[PDB]
């Protein structure tokens, strides 16, 4: 839902929650891998029910993947966590730096890509076979961004295997920013620097 | 007469399908993309404004400084909010942005009154608010005067 | 409740006026009184200065 | 039996319409009333939470 349908809020019903943000988040459904003849949906291999993941061949060449939601609102401060389960079988892709860059997609107010910030992925030499494996990336939001996405990018390197996704989550965390509150910042640094 | 009631039943199927001519595939196909009670629904627009008390738990991180718009077509680029009224009417050849939409107004030397299509925005003690808009009087024979 | 009233007066004449671009905007940032017994503590903490 | 089954066929320009003995014009504005996935939805209650 948007922010400008939003007139009113309630201040008793404010409290402290981080829930997810993007839907379809972990690919246990058919949504978010629509109309792609590159990924696909899987019902076979995941963990949560009904072990639903994303499959895919890469046969020498990049690869892209966007999610099913819109662009997540995303503004300045409000600092973000992103995370994911990847995995990567028979994977013949080139041993090298690349492949795998979890990340997201920065629109500006018309919807513009600034920046492609890496919040995880495998080192160099993309190669091998694992597990489900978790990145964690803290991301600070830069100025005059207003749009977010989250993006699954395989560098071009690539040259094989199935790369499988799952348990995403883009979550907004911290707590209330200083700078919001009327002249408290200004009354608090000032009875400080009195003392 | 049986030739008509016949095409009558094709108009049927083309109509609950959509369009004249059409099939009853074509018609399956509008009542599957048609949302029932248990089916879901968008999200994507939601015109209007949605009210407090059914909003039960926000998200302090979720929290940030934007100042979003309040009212809906303020532009007056649509043809809503102007509706059923002989002294006001939705413009589509004048206006700044696209699609160049405005008011229009007979001011036939009395007074004219417009609100917004959209019900009540609600607003509380303090909580200061900020007004404008881009106004412009044409051929005005009004008199000069408060 | 509050909504946006546009009105021409009755004293008026003649024209044809044209509006656009209508924004009605909370402003503002979070105010003192909503977080709890702070107003309290800051005026105690300033006075105790 | 014909006659049975061109009073169906009323019965149905009737029901596509919303009511017993209405017309082909209350069953398109019917059609127009029907929302699907790309027509605008109001929000004026949103029962629940």
């Amino acid at each position: 839902i948007g922010t400008n349908h939003l007139p009113l809020l309630s201040v008793s019903h404010i409290a402290n929650i981080n829930p997810e943000l993007l839907v379809n988040a972990g690919f246990d459904s058919d949504v978010s891998v629509v109309d792609n003849p590159y990924w696909d949906w899987d019902g076979t291999v995941g963990r949560t029910a009904p072990l639903g993941a994303v499959k895919v061949v890469a046969d020498g060449t990049i690869k892209d993947l966007l999610s099913g939601p819109d662009a997540i609102p995303v503004v300045e401060g409000q600092k973000l966590n992103v995370s994911a389960w990847l995995k990567y079988s028979g994977l013949v892709a080139g041993a090298g730096a690349g492949s795998i860059r979890l990340s997201g997609t920065a629109y500006s107010a018309d919807g513009e890509v600034v920046a492609y910030p890496d919040f995880g992925g495998i080192p160099d030499g993309a190669s091998g076979t694992s597990d489900w494996t978790q990145v964690t990336g803290q991301y600070v939001v830069p100025a005059g961004v207003t749009q977010f996405r989250l993006r699954l990018s395989v560098r071009e390197n690539a040259t094989g295997g199935t790369v499988w996704f799952d348990d995403c989550s883009v979550k907004k965390a911290g707590l209330l920013p200083q700078g919001l509150v009327d002249g408290l910042v200004q009354a608090l640094s000032d009875l400080l620097t009195w003392l | 007469d049986l030739a008509d009631a016949f095409q009558a039943v094709a108009n049927l199927i083309d109509a609950i399908a959509g369009e004249v001519g059409s099939s009853l595939a074509d018609a399956i196909a509008k009542l599957a993309t048609f949302l029932t009670e248990l089916s879901p629904l968008n999200a994507g627009m939601l015109f209007g404004l949605i009210g407090t008390n059914h909003l039960p738990l926000l998200s302090v991180s979720h929290i940030a400084n934007i100042n979003p718009e309040l009212l809906v077509n303020a532009g007056f680029d649509s043809d809503v909010s102007v509706v059923d009224n002989p002294y006001w009417d939705w413009d589509g050849t004048v206006g700044r942005t696209a699609p160049l939409g405005a008011v229009k107004v007979v001011a036939d030397g009395t007074i004219k009154d417009l609100l917004s299509g959209p019900d009540a925005i609600p607003v509380v003690e303090g909580q200061k608010l900020n007004v404008s808009a881009w106004l412009k009087y044409s051929g005005l024979v009004a008199g000069a005067g408060a």
